[PDB]
């Protein structure tokens, strides 16, 4: 199983420099002179677009920045000049010996400036409480870099069950980011409890961003 | 000039089988060397290989799976097909068909595995509690949750409200999904300005509107 061990995990990179990402296999991927390792870039939503194939071939109507180079173990994938476009995710297949194998992917994201989070957090509307839920919300938003941590805790207490987390990908026009996490609870339980706190760790900030309310 | 079209079931309780077809036109499965390969990409993870028919009969699966695939050509009708029997839940993916198992990719079709029915969603408000602030900017929210099958739609004001909007991906939570919108406007808009959520689920045959109105 020719393992493949893509690297960075991440790339932030600026319109305009070279962005490389690498694919490393465990073996050989050739059959000596044809080099089974193809590149794919994948935007969210899309279905694979394939690159490059056979290490150094362009496809048909990919935009000539794109360079394939490598050869047996080692291979790299040379996005330059790395455009709004390219911010996506990189693939590397192997395809010398079944089964084929992919790397675990590269998501390449246009850099900018840190943001700190927007936090906003939302007790349960009357409606659901009617219905017998309780479900109270935090959305953190406009936020660079990706990296933040949402924390409930409920009367002081870190509530980490019943929580549900999503991101939104990076924005097209400011690129920054946002998530949303909401912490279900039954009618009882959000009814025996007073303050909810929703609390966010951001790159941005000393020590953390916290919204909370009573009832 | 190779058109590769994967047909399949939409929704599929856990434990039938999944009959997949692949439909390729522009290139012959006699061809010496030729192939086609099934792969899949589950929700939000990366790819993964499951099989390949080789132009001489010879079939080679993904071990992990192995004893539940079997793939077939009928080269009269220009169709290659999988089957999986006793599906699972992480069958959920979207299962794809490649020329040669890299150079030409078909669409995709998704396969959905689940034993819920149609739940047609809840949507409910999400007000803020007070205190203008935050570049007095107010942000608002609309859950909606418990809904099964994907899509809903969420629109902000009938898709007027188009700056400020971050709607976050739907996750499962006990076989239903829960999605949620923000939208984010100055003081000078709300409550001087109504702002309303409009959720549409086709599968169940349901709108809403919801005005979010001060708590």
């Amino acid at each position: 199983d020719i393992v493949l061990t893509q690297s960075p995990g991440s790339l932030a990179v600026s319109l305009g420099q070279r962005a490389t990402i690498s694919c490393r296999a465990s073996e050989s991927v050739d059959d000596d002179g044809n080099s089974f390792l193809h590149w794919y870039q994948q935007k969210p939503g899309q279905p694979p677009k394939l690159l490059i194939y056979r290490s150094s071939n362009l496809i048909s109507g990919i935009p000539d920045r794109f360079s394939g180079s490598g050869s047996r173990t080692d291979f790299t994938l040379t996005i330059n000049p790395v455009e709004a476009d390219d911010v996506a995710t990189y693939y590397c297949q192997q395809s010398n010996e079944d089964p084929l194998t992919f790397g675990a992917g590269t998501k390449l994201e246009i850099k900018r400036a840190d943001a700190a989070p927007t936090v906003s957090i939302f007790p349960p509307s009357s409606e659901q409480l009617t219905s017998g839920g309780a479900s109270v919300v935090c959305f953190l938003n406009n936020f660079y870099p990706k990296d933040i941590n949402v924390k409930w805790k409920i009367d002081g207490s870190e509530r980490q069950n019943g929580v549900l987390n999503s991101w939104t990908d990076q924005d097209s026009k400011d690129s920054t980011y946002s998530m949303s996490s909401t912490l279900t609870l039954t009618k009882d339980e959000y009814e025996r409890h007073n303050s909810y706190t929703c609390e966010a760790t951001h790159k941005t900030s000393t020590s953390p961003i916290v919204k909370s309310f009573n009832r | 000039q190779v058109q590769l079209q994967e047909s399949g079931p939409g929704i599929l309780q856990p434990s039938q089988t999944l009959s997949l077809t692949c439909s390729f036109s522009g290139f012959s499965l006699s061809t010496y060397g030729m192939g086609v390969s099934w792969i899949r990409q589950p929700s939000g993870k990366g790819l993964e290989w499951l099989a390949h028919i080789f132009w001489d009969g010879d079939k080679r699966y993904n071990p992990s799976l192995k004893s539940r695939l079997k793939i077939s050509k009928d080269t009269s009708n220009n169709q290659v097909f999988l089957k999986i029997t006793s599906v699972d839940t992480a069958d959920t993916a979207t299962y794809y068909c490649v020329q040669e198992g890299y150079i030409y990719w078909g669409q995709g079709t998704s396969v959905t595995v689940s034993s819920a029915k149609t739940t047609a969603p809840s949507v409910y408000p999400l007000a803020p509690v007070c205190g203008d602030t935050t570049g007095s900017s107010v942000t608002l929210g609309c859950l909606v949750k418990g809904y099964f099958p994907e899509p809903v739609t969420l629109t902000w004001n009938s898709g007027s409200l188009s700056s400020g909007v971050h709607t976050f991906p739907a996750v499962l939570q006990s076989d239903l999904y829960t999605l949620s919108s923000s939208v984010t406007v100055t003081s000078s808009t709300w409550p001087s300005q109504s702002i309303t959520c409009n959720v549409a689920h086709p599968a169940s045959s349901t709108k809403v509107d919801k005005k979010i109105e001060p708590r």
